[PDB]
RNA sequence: AGCUUUGCGCAGUGGCAGUAUCGUAGCCAAUGAGGUCUAUCCGAGGCGCGAUUUGCUAAUUGAAAACUUCCCAAUAGCCGUGACGACUAGUCGGCACUGGCAAUUUUUGACAGUCUCGAGACUG
């Protein structure tokens, strides 16, 4: 219930956390993570599965690349974003 | 977009032979498509630099109900070293692609 | 049986809609409905069955 | 000529489908299968055996879940510094940067909001 106020930055923040969005001597910060071309966070399986692809000299074949590009320009869709035609039918 | 299939396409009909053995059945596709009324061709897809086919063939009969039934009698036969699976070639083109994405969105 | 045929229901009305309009969080009202909900919905498993506390 | 019936097949909507749908090559069967009601009456298959075509799409597993050579590298701003040439220790034009470029006149933003009839006013 709390509006984007102008010219204020704490009332973006709450409206976000109510709706959910959020020896020599060192300490060597040894972060290790997977990720792609695109640059996305790859699963564990996927990681493996690239792994794997690139170890074995050998990737996946046409329909799976093609299944697998289909599935990313969903979830694209998908993440970017029929009622007015129902409000209208009715 | 490989020139390769302007010899055997003539309207004819394409059957995909897989399932066969990668170091065999090299010109005994040719011997089946002799068997076969059409004997028209029999294009065994393998890589260059490769020794060995890459499994699943071409075969190009111009008889269709020739075709069909030899489709029916040859389907599991044993040939060379393993039963070949016939079924219907795809043949995806570039025309092709362009017709299905223009059928998806009407 | 009746919560079977519920939740093939529900599943054949989220396989209706398109991906695009299909959601990824179901609200079960009733807690003897979200199990069969896990079931009938194993071909898509983006979704996300969970309960409801305040029933509406 | 209009209209209508039975049977049949094609096409189509809707519906059903494991007490459902068939084969049966086995046997019996209008020369009567099966009958607790209506039995000097009804009138069809019944019993055993054995089944429940094709295309598309999606998803999971897996390195790869099958359509015709693939891969790798490359092309298609300023201030000063060191030399080069010119003009009278200074200036200019081109070359690469061994350092810097968020503190008032240019590039790390004094911008943003509101109201009225291209223009004006108010606030932070």
């Amino acid at each position: 219930e709390e509006p984007i106020v102008n010219r204020g930055l704490a009332a973006a923040l709450l409206l976000c956390q109510n709706k959910g969005l959020l020896k020599d001597g060192y300490k060597p910060d040894v972060k290790i993570e997977y990720v792609d071309e695109t640059g996305r966070k790859l699963t564990p399986k996927e990681a493996f599965r690239q792994l794997s692809h690139r170890f074995h000299g050998k990737g996946s074949g046409k329909m799976k690349t093609e299944r697998r590009m289909k599935k990313l320009d969903e979830e694209a869709l998908l993440k970017k974003m029929l009622g007015t035609v129902a409000l209208l039918q009715e | 977009e490989d020139p390769s299939l302007l010899e055997w396409d003539a309207d004819d009909f394409r059957i995909f032979c897989g399932d066969l053995g990668n170091e065999v059945n090299d010109d005994i596709l040719a011997r089946a498509f002799s068997r076969f009324p059409s004997f028209l061709k029999a294009k065994v897809i393998r890589d260059k630099r490769t020794g060995k086919t890459k499994g699943y063939g071409f075969v190009s009969f111009k008889d269709p109900s020739d075709y069909v039934r030899a489709m029916r009698e040859m389907n599991g036969k044993y040939v060379g070293s393993r039963p070949i699976k016939l079924r219907k070639s795809m043949w995806k083109d570039r025309n092709l692609d362009v017709v299905r994405k223009k059928q998806k969105e009407k | 049986l009746a919560k079977w045929k519920t939740a093939e229901e529900v599943a054949a009305l989220i396989r209706s809609l398109p991906v695009e309009e299909q959601p990824k969080q179901i609200i079960v009202t009733r807690k003897g409905m979200l199990d069969p909900l896990e079931v009938h919905l194993l071909d898509f498993p983006n979704i996300v069955i969970k309960g409801s506390e305040l029933q509406l």
